[PDB]
């Protein structure tokens, strides 16, 4: 990953985030 | 209960079951809850290692690809008699999400967006095909893009001392270049940008609905830097957008019917199914009729 | 109250049952070596064998005698079950059998489901015995002709010294019975003697004064720990 | 999700979306059939399953499918759901159909039924490719009979409903994205001029 | 030289063998959990499906162009191996095959008996493909039209490359090999697409100046480690 | 060897696999 400018945003995108949690969809009872 | 998952679930082998007081097939939908009924407790099961990869799904891979938001064409000539309504040699747009369906339809899968937005812009020319006109080669032109906030001045004509740009952001660059590209970081006065909105944009009661001016990134004015030649040319601009660094909340049905305008949700549907107002699968003859049975021989 | 069976592909579920029975407290299982006599290494299908095959249906009416069927006869020619009974000489399993009928809370009526081990039938009012057509239905069943002798002059008020559950129709809504193998020998022959036959007779009979409807009973009978020896071509009934 | 079972001539809107069962007076009849094709149009189609799969071109996975009973309190009856892998022609008999993968259903407290539609496949995955007939496409088929008869007293209604909904399981995996075919335009929207104005 | 074969109730024995061929030095297997696909539970029939069964032979004759048969298309029909097949959507299995031919000291003459991996076949002198009934002989096999190019176009010569064996009238009376699960998936359906194809191609005549008599040539076939998955009612060709 | 992209397919080609076994061709025999 090569970035020389200065701002943060102007960097690559960012696809490592593998966490989940299905059951705030699918179970969302008490 | 939140976890990291990169691949598929493992199943595991299962024996016969007859116990009373236990029934995992059945289930109360009523609830709102969806069926935890597994595949070991409907079926006997062997155990299977899987090694399936769960990454082309994630939500930066799923919106970060760059979809067409613009198209604009204009004659580039001597504008001195034309009317009122035309592009002389230069244009204004206002920048938005909504005229190219492909891009529209994904966006809308979510309630709220946080993006960074990366922006490419592409341009093309050929020369005017009237009947006093030979071939004669392509010019290499130099167009300047400004990026304006939204509301504020844009410029009147080709030549105005408005293009001299002293805090405004403009790109210049040539035709026989690389396409231009540049970023915009997430500009919205909220924490995320609304892609629906229940409301109204203004203290009186006669302003527009479902419209809020604080999810609209600005203005693009966009003009050829030389002077006219003496023959005429056509100038094609296309744009690009790709979102980056995403986060989204709150998923929604998907758009079913036709767009009709960029400025609403309003629907009409096709004449018959598929996607028609009463009907949007297509029809079958009866419940019991399969309608792609093979057939034995 | 409230029950699930799951075998091979097939699952069951109940919301009014009455417990289960268990023929004579036991469980079925495979043959062990001290009790073996065939020397080949004996086919085991496991899930292609032990599953739940359902029959037609029969209507219960006003003028209804009950019902029967006979083991193995009745599964002969069903499945891959069928086809492993026609390729080898000898065979050995346990059952379980489910039985099911429902009704209205405004309906009345009671069921005996019973299992009987060798039925050995009788002729009414004759010297002759019973042919091989007034035994061997396969799938279809038959119907008794005397259900108060069971027709072979004993007695129905008697029949509860066997393997039963009923259906009464204020209480529950199937019955559940589980089978050994029961025969003087470790293994037989399965197209010549039935090991066990199910009876369903209506002691109280259907009655209501409610909307008529057609009332079915549904028989499903999974066999349990199949084995099959002596390999050779196709023998059909 | 709901599934669009009732996809009919004679169906209008919210219609479409459940199945109509009666008493009847013969035994071991056929109620309804559904196509498993998740990538074609049919009764999957507009669902959240179908709607976000059709973006990709590879699917893998085990599916399920849930029903719920709409009848009065009074009702009464059981049904038989099988899934009948593929090779031929779909079942039309219950004696037929009850030999493949199957769940018997008991009407009570208990409103709904889950059947499984288990991952059964030669390959890794199987491949949205304009083909229905294909051995890397065809899923099989779901077919419904009555195991008894629905039974109802003089005061309830005659005839009940069913609602049929479908999910995947975390088995389940998507790959090789593209354009969805369920929208499209061949002219500019209303008001996309104004933009440029 | 002297080999005997031994599998659920079946036995071969020859006295004039030539060693025996491993195809790529593998031996038959059972699926494991971490290359599985499919999640039912399989059916593994053991001594009902893994054993010898014997086609049709064939006479060895002057004129000869040679021989084919196709796996499992020649087997689909046979015994309990094909009514697994026909209740199943999927199939696995490795094989065992054993070809016989015998003849006197005053014969002479030469078979190459080779095993070919998706052997997909080509017409000749027309631009269309081959249809369904040019392909799915079942257990009659076919014939080669033009062995020297081995109907494909490409050569007999390089043939060698294949899991192969000689029968040399001098030297030997039957030709063994052994064929693992060869496919780039774990398991098939066994109706519309074939592992192995069989061939024997008669590369020297049979002649002599004795006797005459019919010399026939025999194939028996075992398949091994059989597994099915995806039960459903029985399905024909 | 010079690889900036993300995924691993990218790559150059790979030609450093010098491990051999005729014996399954040439001796395929018990």
């Amino acid at each position: 990953q090569i970035n020389f400018y200065k701002d943060s945003y102007a960097a690559s995108a960012s696809k490592q985030d593998f966490s989940q949690d299905p059951s705030k969809f699918t179970e969302p009872v008490v | 209960i939140e976890s990291i998952i990169k691949t598929a679930t493992d199943t595991v082998k299962s024996e016969i079951n007859a116990e009373l007081g236990v029934v995992p097939s059945l289930n109360a939908v009523e609830t709102g809850a969806t069926s935890n009924t597994e595949p070991e407790e409907a079926i006997q099961t062997r155990t299977v290692i899987n090694q399936h990869g769960v990454s082309e799904t994630l939500v930066e891979n799923f919106l970060s690809r760059a979809a067409l938001v613009s198209k604009r064409s204009f004659e580039y000539k001597d504008h001195t008699s034309s009317a009122a309504q035309t592009d002389k040699n230069f244009f204004k747009w206002t920048i938005n999400t909504r005229s190219f369906v492909q891009l529209r339809r994904k966006l809308e899968l979510f309630t709220y967006l946080r993006f960074d937005a990366e922006i490419t812009i592409l341009t093309t020319v050929a020369v005017n095909g009237s009947s006093n006109n030979t071939y004669v080669g392509l010019p290499d032109l130099t167009l300047q893009a400004m990026f304006v906030p939204t509301g504020a001045l844009t410029p009147e004509k080709q030549d105005s001392f408005h293009w001299q740009s002293g805090s405004n952001a403009s790109v210049f660059f040539k035709i026989s270049d690389p396409p231009a590209r540049m970023t915009i970081p997430f500009m919205c006065i909220n924490s995320a940008y609304s892609v629906f909105y229940d409301g109204f944009a203004g203290f009186e009661k006669s302003g527009l609905y479902g419209i809020n001016p604080a999810d609209t990134i600005g203005n693009l004015c966009v003009r050829i830097v030389n002077e006219h030649q003496p023959v005429g040319f056509t100038v094609t601009v296309r744009v690009y957008m790709k979102p980056k660094h995403i986060k989204a909340w709150a998923p929604r049905p998907p758009r079913t019917l036709p767009y009709m305008s960029i400025a609403n949700a309003n629907y009409k549907g096709k004449g018959r199914a598929p996607n028609a107002l009463n009907a949007i699968i297509g029809n079958r003859d009866s419940v019991k009729t399969m309608p792609h049975n093979i057939v034995t021989t | 109250r409230v029950l699930q069976l799951k075998l091979g592909n097939s699952a069951i579920v109940t919301q009014e049952a009455a417990n289960y029975c268990c023929a004579y407290g036991e469980w079925p299982n495979y043959l062990p070596d001290h009790e073996a006599v065939a020397i080949d290494k004996p086919t085991q299908p496991e899930t292609a064998t032990d599953r739940f095959y359902t029959l037609r249906s029969v209507k219960w009416e006003a003028g209804s005698t009950g019902w029967w069927w006979k083991l193995p006869d009745a599964l002969n020619n069903i499945g891959m079950f069928g086809q492993n009974v026609q390729h080898h000489y000898l065979y050995r399993s346990g059952f379980l059998i489910h039985v099911q009928c429902n009704a209205t809370k405004f309906h009345q009526g009671a069921l005996l489901v019973v299992a009987i081990p060798e039925h050995q039938r009788g002729a009414h009012n004759t010297n002759t015995s019973p042919g091989f057509d007034d035994i061997m239905k396969g799938e279809e069943g038959g119907t008794f002709n005397h259900p108060y002798v069971l027709d072979d002059g004993t007695s129905l008020a008697c029949a509860t010294i066997f393997p039963h559950q009923w259906i009464n129709l204020r209480t529950n809504n199937s019955a559940t019975i589980v089978l050994p193998w029961m025969n003087a020998a470790p293994m037989d022959f399965p197209l010549r003697h039935n090991q066990w036959t199910l009876a369903i007779i209506p002691v109280v009979p259907l009655g209501t004064r409610t909307m008529s409807s057609m009332v079915p009973i549904t028989v499903s009978i999974a066999p349990m720990c199949c084995e099959f020896n002596g390999l050779r071509h196709a023998i059909t009934q | 999700s709901m599934m669009e079972i009732n996809n009919t001539e004679s169906a209008v809107g919210m219609e479409r979306l459940k199945v109509d069962i009666s008493a009847l007076t013969d035994v071991d009849q056929l109620l309804f059939n559904i196509p498993l094709d998740i990538q074609l149009d049919g009764p999957l189609r507009n669902t959240l399953v179908g709607n976000i799969s059709r973006y990709y071109t590879h699917w893998s996975g085990s599916l399920e499918m849930t029903f719920m009973f709409c009848g009065s309190f009074m009702a009464t009856g059981k049904l038989i759901l099988c899934y009948t892998p593929p090779g031929g022609s779909c079942p039309t008999t219950r004696e037929t159909a009850m030999l493949g993968t199957h769940v018997v259903w008991d009407f009570g407290l208990q409103s709904s039924v889950t059947l499984i539609i288990p991952w059964i496949s030669g390959s890794h995955y199987r491949m949205f490719n304009n083909d229905a007939k294909s051995t890397n496409a065809n899923v099989g088929y779901v077919t419904c009979f009555m195991q008894t008869n629905l039974i109802v007293p003089s005061e309830s209604s005659d005839t009940c409903s069913l609602i049929g909904f479908i999910a995947a399981k975390d088995d389940f995996s998507l790959r090789l994205m593209r354009d969805s075919p369920d929208i499209g335009q061949l002219d500019h929207l209303h008001a996309a001029e104004a933009a440029y104005q």
